[PDB]
């Protein structure tokens, strides 16, 4: 049938993925040992989309774990749902790309691609016909931003008639992890725009804002924050697994969102986001789901959407809700928030009604949107690159490992060009 | 085998009726096992129903009236909301004629005897006592449950408490009143009742 | 590990065994 | 459904509101837990099945009283984001609320109203609750009421004010705060029910025979008036009147819209036991100089418009005869150009009652609201109290230092002078 | 049932069941011998009792006295003042009610007449020593017409 291969690259990807497989497993009701209980045909009829039977009732996920240091791959092994993964699925580097894109890509990474492609195609050809891939990486680090974008380029040329969606974490406005930040991001954007179909942006600090305000949690760990991405990254792919009235797919929303091939960078929002205190005092309906999903303090990218106009936007509703109440409201918001959208697209919005609500919750929506509000975000990465290039700071750590100074000049030109189209289309 | 197969009323029904079917077939062209159409059962036994005067009435008293079961809990807020409107509907609809029109049976999802009697003091229609097994048998028959406690056999919850089910002579679900259902007409779904074509024959 | 999910599709709900015309 | 929205600004309106929504929960039979064990749609929404949520907004710049509402009885029936709390109180300064510190709450408030007002059409009006004398009630009350006038130009909005009394003022800057209030609370609002506090002080001591009350008795007694005002929006009756045709009946010209109130009966279990409150005499007690709630004798003014919601069992026999009696009275003088003056309203629902409060259950009530010219000196009294203090610049530098300008104080002078000039112009 | 079969005694020290109270307003009187306030409130209460029973053809009011005295020697000595019913100091019921209605020798203290409804359900506090502080005059605000034991 239809298969989605999961690849997890880098430290951030491997952490974020281990929480994702927890959300999928209990959405389908699978014991962490791998066996089945939960008693429903409709949660089970589409299980080959992520899992493979192994003759003891069990499911091993079609996930491959990759990293250039074995530190965080034992983290997922020892931690929750570590028994589920396949030991052959792990691929180790013993050295570690120390936040260096150069050794992520050219020098150090090249001798490990010969192994990671082995397992991926071994899982690929086992089925009838593959549908797509999904990759979790952060564009800050080395073993995700460079070591990941090479695996993007290799599997794309092997199987050009399939798709891929990458959940990517970028830099931040104020606080700044990984002081060689703009080098790894810009070098990865100009590769990611050339070899990948869809990219969901995530920022730590719109994501820090949400848990401070909405969830009302004072000291937020990695576990609870990844649980908030994993629900969204489960929500976008509900429709492949569960039936509904107005069905969707990755390719269904791939063609419906992007007008032109070079701009495919998407924002994510999720709703409802309710603290413990306000949980019993809300009467969850389709109206305020739309009002929650169009909120500047709700999106997971630290861009205020009020600067730009939304170009194309999709809504994967989830549960049993009536459908004029669906469609009439997207009409409402498009007419009411006339300045928020773009005039040269009639019916800016897109809808989908996936028939099974998340577990325990009753009425959920997951908002994906191609905005032009990433004018300010990529011009942020741009001037950070210019600030650290004229002084030529930290260039030696890259140049000494087969890098070229010509690559950085192309990278800025090839990313200032991406800014050009966002501003052009107002 | 309507509306479900795996219900205690239907297992008792099947056992009794084909016991009788085999006996008379041997004693005599008769189709075994008997069709669900051909089967006959007594739904409410001798001492089940008891009215507003605390007097037991037989099943034959319910002939000619649209009867409906009402699964209620004393402490459930939704049931506390639905009760006044069901009472008012009973009031007006039965007052407005020189003929009895509808009748309500009370089936208790309540916790205990005290609370059951306290809640039953408010209702002017018939009821089945909570210690009577017929309450649990009717719950499993019509697949109403507040929580997955009793196993269901690949089915789901038909509804939640509160619910009104217009019934027939043989345990047929004549129609479901959408109080808390796929439609959610809280307090308003009672007007959907087609009392003319669902008489307890 | 889950206790069982008991919401049901609209198609399964309502296109059911109607009593037949003769 | 047809509805009305409630706004409480400052320490005065907040605990009035505490007394307000206590009754409405008891009127509709909903417990403080929030659940009961279409008539209420005009004041309460629905949350799932069986849970009802108030449709009000609270607004205050300090959390010292806002927190007190949240941790009180209504922890679960109210909503956490329904209450708006700032950082620093305006502290008896018109300039602190209307100019500097208020701006950070208006953007938060505007968002709330817009989210509450958009969903259902056929809204009817708004209900302010504030003290004229208090700073936040005057300051942040104004800019919110100013902003609502610009946005929803179409729409009715009632005001309820606690005007400073001729003796008791409980603040030194009451004359400054009030005259500044009404310049910017003449134009923006529609109708403002004037109340004084020492009026109700003599109410509690004479009819309700308690020799010293406190705030929880004041707010309990204003809650009965507002519940008798707006029951017609909630429940049915033989003849009911809403918000939108109060202003049709009572406001002849756009400036003259400051009016009094009175309620009969105001009688304890002492005397509810001992006499009828018959229609022939509850209206007589309504016109008595005692029972009015705005501390000015109507003998030295001319009545011009009156509105009389009888609530409870009144047969129309008694209405007509009682009306005719009042015209014959020579002590009560109407203005000659206004032949009719009375807009009767009879409801059928019995009067409500707090439990364990000083109000006795009575089978009929009258809530009389009266546009009269007796307000003329109440405006000139505060004008005189302004004239003393303005004479050498006392307490000006607080207002000036915050961001106001000297000179807008002057603009309020001819504004209030025009208001006193109108009443003496109209009432001849 | 608020009181088991033996917590109530009449003026002649003979037990009466629960059922006898019905039809008439009943109040619990929390008091003690030693207190100046109890000494001052007792006679006003006596006159109120006498008049509220004299003016009419029914019994309208009835009082059950709960003692916070030190021991038995004070208990009979302050029980012999009273023409109404009282709860024995040696029954547990006193400590349960004590703790329940929150008089303490903490929100409230002696003296405290509190009228009792159907089942628990105190109707009004009778502000004899409260924020209102209607000394010897709160007594009059009793609503026997509303509350009748049933």
């Amino acid at each position: 049938m239809r298969e989605i291969v999961h690849v997890q690259g880098g430290q951030c990807g491997n952490q974020i993925g281990a929480k994702f497989w927890e959300v999928i497993s209990d959405e389908h009701g699978i014991d962490p040992t791998g066996t089945y209980c939960g008693d429903s045909d409709l949660q089970l009829e589409r299980i080959n989309v992520f899992y493979n039977e192994a003759t003891g009732g069990r499911f091993v996920p079609r996930a491959i774990l990759m990293d250039l240091e074995p530190g965080t791959m034992d983290s997922v092994r020892a931690g929750p749902f570590g028994q589920l993964f396949r030991p052959d699925n792990f691929v180790f580097g013993q050295t570690g790309a120390g936040n260096n894109w150069a050794k992520g890509h050219y020098t150090e990474g090249a001798e490990l691609i010969d192994s990671v492609l082995d397992v991926v195609r071994k899982e690929a050809e086992g089925c009838d016909c593959l549908q797509g891939f999904q990759i979790t990486h952060s564009l800050g680090g080395g073993t995700g931003s460079g070591m990941g974008t090479l695996l993007i380029s290799k599997v794309r040329e092997e199987y050009p008639d399939r798709i891929m969606e990458t959940f990517s974490v970028f830099p931040s406005p104020k606080v700044s992890d990984t002081v060689v930040e703009p080098y790894n991001a810009t070098l990865s954007v100009h590769q990611l725009v050339e070899n990948a179909d869809e990219v969901q942006v995530i920022d730590n600090e719109a994501l820090y804002d949400i848990c401070f305000r909405t969830l009302k949690l004072t000291t937020p760990t990695y576990g609870d924050l990844n649980h908030l991405v994993s629900a969204a990254m489960s929500g976008v792919t509900c429709c492949l697994r569960f039936p509904g009235q107005l069905n969707s797919d990755l390719r269904k929303l791939a063609v419906n969102l992007i007008p032109f091939p070079r701009l495919h960078f998407f924002l994510i929002g999720f709703a409802p986001l309710t603290s413990r205190g306000s949980q019993q005092y809300r009467a969850l309906s389709v109206p305020e789901l739309t009002q929650q999903m169009f909120d500047a303090k709700n999106m997971m990218c630290a861009s205020d959407p009020r600067h730009g106009r939304y170009l194309t936007a999709s809504a994967m509703f989830r549960g049993r809700m009536s459908t004029k109440e669906v469609d009439e409201q997207m009409l409402n918001v498009q007419n009411k928030n006339s300045s928020y959208f773009v005039e040269w697209i009639p019916n800016n919005m897109k809808s989908s009604v996936c028939d099974i609500p998340p577990k325990g919750l009753k009425m959920s929506v997951t908002f994906v949107g191609n905005s032009t509000a990433i004018q300010e975000m990529f011009k942020r990465v741009s001037d950070q690159f210019t600030a650290m290039f004229r002084r030529k700071a930290f260039l030696h750590w890259y140049t000494g490992e087969g890098m070229d100074e010509m690559e950085f000049t192309e990278a800025e030109s090839n990313m200032n060009d991406l800014v050009s189209e966002y501003q052009q289309y107002q | 085998s309507q509306p479900v197969f795996a219900s205690p009323l239907n297992v008792e029904k099947r056992r009794l009726n084909e016991e009788r079917a085999l006996m008379q077939a041997q004693k005599a062209n008769i189709q075994l096992p008997p069709n669900y159409g051909d089967m006959d059962l007594i739904l409410f036994p001798e001492g089940s129903l008891k009215n507003s005067n605390n007097t037991v009435i037989p099943q034959s008293h319910l002939k000619g009236k649209s009867v409906a079961l009402y699964f209620a809990d004393g402490a459930d807020p939704k049931c506390a909301s639905l009760l006044p409107f069901l009472l008012n509907y009973y009031r007006t609809m039965n007052e407005g004629g020189a003929n009895q029109k509808i009748e309500i049976i009370f089936v208790s999802l309540d916790r205990d005897r005290e609370a059951f009697e306290s809640h039953r003091a408010h209702m002017p229609w018939l009821s089945i006592d909570l210690e009577n097994p017929l309450t649990e048998i009717l719950k499993r028959h019509f697949r109403v449950m507040k929580e997955y406690e009793v196993p269901t056999y690949g089915y789901g919850s038909r509804t939640g408490v509160p619910s009104v089910i217009v019934i027939g002579s043989d345990g047929r679900e004549a129609q479901f009143l959408p109080i808390c259902s796929g439609l959610e007409e809280g307090d308003r779904a009672l007007l959907r009742w087609d009392w003319r074509n669902t008489k307890f024959a | 590990p889950t206790l069982p999910f008991n919401a049901q599709s609209c198609y399964r709900s309502e296109y059911v065994a109607k009593p037949l015309p003769p | 459904m047809r509805e009305v929205i409630s706004i409480h600004v400052g320490q005065a309106g907040i605990q009035i509101g505490n007394a307000c929504w206590e009754l409405f929960c008891l009127e509709h039979g909903i417990q403080p837990d929030g659940q009961m064990p279409d008539a209420f749609n005009t004041f309460f929404s629905e949350t799932g099945a069986g849970k009802h949520v108030p449709r009000c907004v609270f607004l205050d710049l300090e959390p010292t009283v806002v927190d007190e509402v949240r941790t009180g009885t209504y922890r679960h029936l109210f909503h956490p984001e329904q209450l708006i709390s700032g950082k620093e109180d305006a502290a008896n300064n018109f300039a602190r609320g209307h100019y500097t510190i208020g701006k950070e709450i208006v953007d938060l408030s505007l968002d709330r109203i817009r989210k509450l007002a958009d969903n259902c059409t056929g809204l009817q009006g708004f209900l302010m609750f504030n003290a004229v004398g208090g700073g936040t009630g005057s300051g942040l009350g104004c800019l919110l009421l100013e902003r609502l006038s610009v946005d929803y130009g179409k729409k009715s909005k009632l005001n309820f004010c606690s005007w400073p009394s001729p003796q008791v003022s409980t603040a030194v800057v009451e004359p400054y705060n009030s005259v500044l209030s009404t310049h910017s609370l003449l134009e923006h609002t529609d109708v403002a029910v004037m109340l004084d506090n020492e009026a109700i002080y003599d109410i509690c001591r004479r009819n309700l025979d308690i020799e010293r009350p406190t705030y929880t008795n004041l707010n309990r007694l204003i809650a009965q008036v507002i519940s008798s005002l707006t029951a017609s929006l909630r429940f049915d009756g033989a003849l009911n009147v809403d918000v939108t045709e109060f202003q049709t009946n009572l406001v002849p010209y756009p400036r003259i819209h400051f009016m009094l109130s009175s309620y009969a009966p105001i009688i304890s279990a002492e005397k509810a036991y001992h006499e009828q409150l018959s229609v022939a005499e509850i209206t007589n007690s309504a016109f008595e100089p005692a029972s009015m709630m705005a501390k000015c004798d109507p003998r030295h003014g001319k009545y011009m418009a009156c509105c009389l919601m009888y609530r409870g069992d009144v047969v129309p026999k008694d209405v007509n005869a009682a009306v005719a009696t009042i015209k014959t009275k020579r002590t009560i003088q109407f203005v000659d150009w206004c032949p009719t003056g009375f807009k009767c309203g009879i409801n059928y629902q019995p009067p409500t009652v707090v439990p364990g409060g000083d109000l006795a259950k009575v089978m009929r009530a009258v809530c009389m609201i009266s546009n009269s010219t007796a307000i003329a000196e109440v405006f000139s009294r505060m004008d005189h109290k302004f004239d003393l203090m303005y004479a050498k610049r006392a307490f000006v530098h607080w207002y000036v230092g915050e961001g106001m300008e000297e000179g807008e104080f002057s603009e309020a002078r001819e504004d209030l002078a025009a208001l006193e000039k109108d009443y003496e112009e109209v009432g001849i």
